[PDB]
């Protein structure tokens, strides 16, 4: 299960 | 920018056998950028059908990729890869080595 | 298949109640949750916002938990308000998906205490024509409701709560007109009662 | 034992013609089981081990959704970088990700992960604590502070504590067959000159899953690191693993010497002579 | 600041093609469209990241078509407009961190089967009852409007000039003036409540201003009577001491 990728914003 | 030269490994799937169906596994690793040129020699004539694993890494973030092809091996006939990349002046030839 | 249902689907409640908004989810793998308020014919706004993580989160009078295990989670509303009527939505995240999958909401109004009932019905007359004239019921306490017209020719409004804000008063009213001459302010609203 | 999930990615930008090409790989333990390539026809996240293809229509949708959108991700990551390291719109810089969670016997949570790379150098990464951040350089140390400012370690560690782990669990389940199998090394010795006074002996160990092996020489129940050569473990290409050692001995001593074979997969350890 | 849609009010006729626009919030990172009928919940329909259009419903109409080709503002066409499409269009915006769905105004879709009926309405301001003044020392005014069939109006009161919220109370929702009829026309109240003595005053002045939505200056018409185009009607009254 691939996660979400809110937050990962350099 | 940091840049790593491959490192290959050239064998076989199952232990050889002349006559019986295989497969020719080139494994290339610990290189960077991903970008490579990979080539499998039979009798030094590039093989066509010649596939490879997905693109991984390993915890150094250096990749690695498995180029492989169906093979019938027999006695005479020589198997090598030819990797070539960025991070090398010249192409690497490593041969097939059976008996090691 | 995720199935969001708020409980209950309306609520009337006296000003001053403190309330309990429910929302309720068949699948507890939610990513985040989210609170909405909705004003008719307008938008959303944005209330509260639940991460998995976390429990509960707080803004004045709003207080919302989440509990995922049970596919639960409860706006609490403080001191409910005749301001606070609106429709309220619940909606989820899915660990598996970026869009938001509503609840149909919950419709909430919170009923005015009127300190001083005086209930009335007034005759106003146009700005423009001394012939056209319109009923005024107003002043009722917050119990008594208006009942809507079955006579084809006279036409009644639902109740409307009015906020004078400097003097804190707030008042109830519906309205009724007619363009028959048989016309009358009087019976026109005694089909109302508490 | 214990278990792990990883996803690793590769983003690849290539200025001049279209957009980065993002690759990105699921592993379980040492079984690779999607792949996602976006300059491949499909645009779909596909299968590649056999337990994960009695997941649901809507799981490769989901998946497919979720890989596209870190490919979006990481195709702004990369803009950002260049304009950290102050570099030119002309040159190709990759962004790698690893991320993942490893569960214990039980299926309890161990450890979570969850870390950068730009150009094959550490950018930033979680720290064990799922907490805190380590930036490698002044560019990453801005990144660092918007994480900690936006407190986005909490929803990270929250994937990593529920639904990598739900999913790792669900996983080992389906393929319990395989992923919960274990295969022992095949073992045998080749014997090489290489001149006058000594030859090699070398050990191999072969179609053994899981990678994790130990393979140790010694001379006369001494171990020797001394004259040892111990290759990287290799893909055989059908799920198992292949791995060598191999010591420089005086030609005539070679019954003085012993390989040591260890592996999971093993009742005891295999001791090998030539 | 928030996110902006536009057109607020779109009334249109059954196979025309119709175009809603969103202005998301300043580098939020992801755009979402919504369709919500009355006394239901938001349905999704799509949403990009960046300018990728990562997920449509799948129950999403042929004729249905959105794009965000640089990021930021998004572009929502019906083509072929059926009344099924009728609807409130929502547009949301999500920030890189939080995943917060902030929503626009909405953009409110009327597709009529043909525009004969459309009709702006007809304004009255109705002055305070001295028996309320006597009885209450308040003063309410009530503005009617009339005869407006698609239901679209946004009615305001204005005192001496500036809009006013204090004392005002609107009906939620407009009444259909023939309820058995498929294409009722409809009416609308509002009441404005001030004190006693500020109605006293024949300085104040009071407006009731019906905002109506209707045709495009560029829809054709054929009949008789005015193009009963977008337009603001209103009433007015002006306190005395009676």
């Amino acid at each position: 299960r691939y996660p979400l990728t809110f937050g990962w914003c350099f | 920018m940091i840049q790593r030269t491959p490192k290959i490994q050239v064998y076989s799937r199952h232990p050889a056998e002349n006559g019986k169906s295989n497969f020719l596994n080139c494994y290339v690793s610990g290189f960077h950028p991903s970008d490579i040129e990979v080539d499998l020699l039979k009798n030094g004539e590039r093989i066509e059908k010649v596939e490879h694993s997905d693109l991984s890494f390993s915890k150094d973030w250096s990749f690695y990729l498995l180029y492989y092809t169906e093979f019938t091996p027999t006695e005479k006939d020589e198997y090598a890869c030819r990797v070539n990349h960025v991070t090398l002046s010249q192409p690497k030839i490593v041969k097939w080595d059976r008996d090691m | 298949k995720q199935e969001v249902t708020q409980i209950p689907a309306a609520l009337s409640v006296p000003e001053g109640e403190n309330l309990v908004l429910n929302c309720s989810f068949t699948d507890s793998a939610i990513y985040n949750l989210q609170w909405f308020r909705q004003d008719p014919g307008k938008g959303l706004t944005s209330l509260l916002l639940i991460q998995s993580s976390q429990r509960e989160q707080t803004s004045g009078r709003l207080n919302a938990s989440l509990d995922k295990s049970s596919g639960r989670s409860t706006l609490y509303i403080a001191a409910s308000q005749p301001g606070d009527s609106a429709t309220y939505l619940c909606a989820v995240r899915m660990d598996s998906s970026y869009k938001l999958i509503f609840g149909s909401g919950t419709r909430l109004l919170v009923r005015p205490d009127i300190q001083n009932p005086d209930p009335a019905v007034y005759q106003l007359r146009d700005s423009k024509s001394s012939d056209k004239s319109v009923c005024l019921f107003t002043d009722f306490d917050s119990q008594t409701n208006v009942s809507q017209s079955k006579d084809s020719d006279v036409y009644i409004t639902d109740k409307c709560v009015l906020d004078m804000r400097s003097m804190d008063f707030k008042s109830n009213s519906a309205v009724a007109w007619s363009n028959k001459s048989d016309f009358a302010c009087a019976n026109a609203f005694n089909n109302s009662i508490i | 034992g214990s278990h792990s999930m990883r996803y690793f990615s590769t983003s690849v930008s290539r200025p001049g013609r279209g957009e980065p090409r993002f690759i990105a790989v699921g592993y379980v333990d040492d079984t690779q089981f999607v792949r996602f390539d976006s300059d491949a026809a499909s645009q779909r996240m596909e299968p590649r081990a056999p337990w994960i293809e009695q997941e649901g229509p809507e799981y490769w949708d989901e998946e497919t959704g979720k890989v596209k959108a870190h490919s979006q991700t990481d195709r702004e990551n990369l803009r950002i970088a260049l304009r950290y390291y102050n570099q030119s719109e002309a040159g190709s810089h990759t962004l790698q990700m690893m991320f993942g969670c490893d569960v214990g016997s039980d299926g309890r949570f161990l450890r979570g992960y969850h870390q950068y790379a730009y150009d094959g150098k550490d950018y930033i990464a979680l720290k064990e604590d799922l907490r805190s951040w380590t930036a490698a350089d002044m560019a990453a140390q801005i990144t660092k502070r918007k994480w900690e400012a936006a407190h986005v370690a909490e929803q990270q560690r929250a994937y990593l504590e529920g639904t990598c782990v739900d999913g790792l669990r669900r996983y080992l389940e389906n393929g319990k067959e395989t992923l919960q199998r274990t295969d022992p090394p095949k073992t045998h010795m080749t014997h090489h000159p290489i001149s006058d006074h000594e030859a090699t002996l070398r050990c191999w160990a072969l179609g053994f899953y899981p990678a994790e092996i130990t393979l140790t020489w010694q001379r006369d129940g001494e171990d020797q690191t001394q004259d040892t050569e111990l290759v990287e473990t290799r893909p055989a290409g059908d799920g198992t693993f292949q791995k060598w050692a191999a010591v420089v001995v005086p030609s005539g001593e070679e019954q003085r010497y012993t390989c040591h074979v260890q592996h999971e997969g093993l009742p005891k350890p295999l001791t090998l002579r030539w | 600041t928030g996110v902006s849609q536009n057109p607020r009010h779109k009334i249109t006729k059954r196979g025309q093609n119709v175009t809603f626009r969103c202005d998301p919030i300043s580098e939020h990172n992801r755009l979402y469209w919504y369709r919500q009928t009355l006394g239901q919940g938001p349905e999704f329909l799509t949403y990009f990241q960046n300018e990728a259009q990562l997920e449509k419903s799948r129950l999403l109409s042929d004729r249905f078509s959105a794009e965000r080709p640089k990021g930021s503002f998004s572009t929502l066409e019906i083509q072929r407009t059926e009344q099924g499409d009728s609807a409130m269009y929502l547009c949301a915006s999500s920030s890189w961190d939080t995943g917060e769905l902030f929503f626009g105004e909405g953009s409110r879709l009327t597709v009529l089967e043909d525009l004969k009926n459309v009709f702006p309405p007809e304004v009255a301001v109705f002055e305070p009852s001295e028996a309320e003044i006597s009885h209450t020392q308040k003063a309410t005014l009530v503005c009617l409007a009339t005869g407006f069939y698609p239901d679209h109006v946004e009615l305001s009161w204005w005192v001496n000039g500036k809009e006013v919220h204090s004392g005002v109370c609107t009906d939620p929702q407009p009444l259909k003036e023939q309820p058995a009829l498929n294409d009722s026309r409809y009416a609308l109240s509002s009441r404005l409540r001030v004190s006693a003595t500020f109605w006293q005053n024949p300085r104040n002045h009071f407006r009731c201003q019906v905002q109506f939505y209707g045709l495009s200056e560029n829809d054709e018409w054929t009949q008789d009577r005015a193009k009963p185009v977008t337009q603001i009607v209103s009433a007015e009254a002006w306190g005395r001491a009676d």
